[PDB]
DNA sequence: GACTTGTACTGGAACTCACGTGAACGAATGTTTTTAG
DNA sequence: CTAAAAACATTCGTTCACGTGAGTTCCAGTACAAGTCTAGTC
């Protein structure tokens, strides 16, 4: 269990309370894939640069 | 260096026999100054395989 | 227990899983039974759940 | 190429094989001349993403495989590079682009003169009033902190020159922004105007009269030395002893004293037993042209023979009609108040009698000063894990003294290199 | 006072989760142009 | 002329890469307490 937010519910500029949002609900995705060196098998940092 | 039979290859393997397993088959085709690649590629010349598992 | 002692990250739960097939272990010694009685109430009061 | 007079590298590490690629490209489609590998021909090299101190070294290390006498290529950023490649043209270079001393004092030398004089009387002093108070640490971390001062090769007249030194905290720190900036400083002469420090450092000048029977005379009221000699009943004999011949115990003691005295004692040593040696230790075998007394060690070159020289060297020399107080009036060891001859003056004297297998390590025990014998003890109980005293070295492991037939070897099987008694002044 | 060792506290970074934005490929469909029968 | 084969245009779904806000927790960094400071004789 994690809120997804704390937000603040306000019944007026004044009256304000405070409510947690969760996801009950939320689809199933499949694990990231990584990328990995073919020679040796190990995990290669990503670096992106603008020039 | 015992000897100078292979030379520059890219020889991949998977799954080696009981006797001689994965740790002990590397390093024996190292001894010849080849490379091992844990996956094939374009210039691999072969891939050393034992038990057919889904690999 | 010093297993679980060992760890450092923050466990939620602590439990022990005890596969056996002998109801009565110590049956012709009866002060090492006490002793696993002292222990299982020790382990108990710590915090540490056992099936 | 057409720009003969400029030659540029670039540097795989951190720039990157693409980056490489491209940046050669661009400069060589804008005609720089960009060097493939690495030459003599090159004159400036790029690093990026990298700090100055690895950019040298990687220049020594490859400038360790050039021949001799060729010029080493300027190191310069990647920024160089760009504002050269924006502007078409190579940008002026600016700014952007372009065991010791160590904390024991048993491994530094201090000579007995050194160029520290006032500040290292300052952190004495210092030292002496902290200790007046009962506070052994300050006194002995003030005491380190001026032999520290003592062994500087030269003079101290910037602070930068205190911060590889050990032993200087904020305090000795302190102390000497406030000597070295503006001269006196305001704690040192705050403490020595201080009266307390002034009637402590005039009661223990007394023989038989230390800190802990000052301060309690301080606070009995006692301020001037007339108290003393008027209620002469609380004064034992070392006290009185030391009260009634005061002054001729204040003035120091002169190298032709010593002289004296040696010619004295050999004689009544002589006497006692022939074939004894004596030797001069303390701060005369260190060099100094004063003291407060003469420091003697007796010694037989057989073994077994050394064993009751003392009492019978006592008994000739007081026999001989010299000696004024007594320690005592089998033992090994005294201190005495002698008459040399003048009229006459008091002079204290010190005998201590050992063996032959015992004679360096007592020797040593005797030479160094109070700071450098406690610097070595805790040097030899921490470092190398031996207890060190005036009788031997003892190793707690194996249960076998390591002992030596010459000073020298206590040295040198401490991990310690040899130092002589002149540069063993704390 | 300076150093060393041991214990306790704590804010920042790493990790995860979730969403939004943009770019690329292929499937399926529809539509247009060109060429052999 | 004719239909049909090829080419072209469109929309959708999936994948991936990057950026970013929020919650959890793990740990390096900091602070603070306690011990040490030489060895012996008399
Ligand atoms: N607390 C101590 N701890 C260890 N050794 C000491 C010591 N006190 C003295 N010694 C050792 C080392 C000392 O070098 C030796 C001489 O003792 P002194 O005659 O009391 N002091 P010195 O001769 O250096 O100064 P001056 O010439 O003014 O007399 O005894
Ligand atoms: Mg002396
Ligand atoms: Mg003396």
């Amino acid at each position: 269990k994690r809120a997804l937010s704390r937000l603040k519910l306000k019944l007026n500029k004044d009256i304000v309370i405070s409510v947690g949002i969760y996801n009950l609900v939320q689809k199933a995705l499949k694990p990231p894939p990584i990328k990995l060196y073919r020679e040796t098998n190990e995990p290669v940092k990503t670096k992106t640069r603008t020039f | 260096k015992i000897s100078n039979i292979f030379e520059d290859v890219e020889f991949c393997v998977m799954s080696g026999t009981d006797s001689q397993p994965k740790p002990d088959l590397e390093n024996r085709i190292a001894e010849f100054g080849g490379y091992i690649v844990q996956n094939p590629g374009p210039d691999t010349y072969c891939v050393i395989a034992g038990s057919e598992n889904i690999r | 227990a010093n297993l679980f002692s060992d760890v450092q990250f923050k466990m939620s739960h602590k439990r022990i899983m005890l596969f056996t097939n002998e109801d009565n272990p110590h049956g012709n010694d009866s002060a090492k039974a006490s002793r696993a009685r002292t222990k299982a109430g020790d382990l108990r009061d710590t915090g540490i759940f056992l099936d | 190429t057409r720009f003969p007079g400029v030659a540029i590298y670039l540097v795989e590490p951190r720039m990157g094989r693409s980056r490489r690629a491209f940046l050669t490209g661009l400069a060589r489609s804008k005609g720089f001349r960009v060097l493939d590998a690495c030459s003599s021909e090159a004159t400036h090299v790029v690093m990026e993403e990298t700090s100055a101190e690895e950019a040298v070294s990687w220049q020594e290390r490859r400038m360790a495989a050039a021949p001799p006498g060729c010029t080493p290529p300027a190191l310069l950023d990647i920024s160089w590079l760009t504002e050269s490649l924006g502007a078409g043209q190579p940008v002026p270079v600016e700014c952007r682009h372009r065991a010791w001393m160590p904390a024991y004092a048993c491994q530094r030398p201090t000579p007995l003169t050194h160029h520290n004089t006032g500040l290292s009387e300052a952190l004495e002093i210092l030292a002496e009033a902290a200790g007046f108070e009962g506070s052994e640490g300050r006194l002995l971390t003030f005491c380190r902190a001026a032999s520290v001062l003592k062994a500087l090769p030269s003079p101290v007249t910037t602070l930068s020159q205190l911060q590889g030194l050990p032993h200087f905290g904020e305090h000795s720190s302190r102390v000497v922004q406030e000597l070295l900036e503006h001269g006196v400083c305001e704690e040192v002469e705050r403490v020595r105007r201080s009266e307390r420090y002034q009637t402590m450092k005039l009661f223990t000048q007394i023989f038989g009269v230390g800190v802990k029977t000052a301060d309690r005379w301080y606070r009995e009221g006692l301020r001037t030395l007339d108290d003393l000699r008027e209620q002469p009943q609380k004064l034992t004999q070392q006290q009185k002893a030391g009260l009634q011949h005061h002054q001729d115990l204040s003035t120091p003691v002169l190298r032709s004293d010593v002289d004296a005295l040696q010619q004295v004692v050999e004689e009544a040593v002589g006497q006692a037993l022939p074939g004894a040696t004596v030797t001069l230790t303390g701060g005369f075998r260190r060099g100094k042209l004063q003291g407060h007394d003469v420091d003697f060690l007796i010694t037989h070159p057989k073994e077994g023979q050394e064993a009751g020289l003392l009492p019978r060297v006592m008994c000739r020399l007081q026999d001989q009609g010299l000696i004024l107080y007594h320690q005592h009036q089998a033992f090994e060891r005294s201190f005495c108040i002698f008459r040399l001859p003048q009229s006459w003056k008091a002079v204290r004297v010190d005998l201590v009698v050992a063996p032959v297998s015992q004679f360096p390590f007592a020797l040593l025990g005797w030479t160094g000063s109070k700071l450098f014998q406690r610097e070595l003890r805790r040097f030899s109980r921490k470092e190398k894990g031996l207890w060190l005293n005036s009788h031997g070295l003892f190793d707690p492991e194996q249960k076998t003294f390591f002992q030596a037939a010459s000073e020298e070897d206590i040295f040198r099987h401490l991990g310690l290199e040899y130092l002589p008694p002149e540069q063993r002044n704390a």
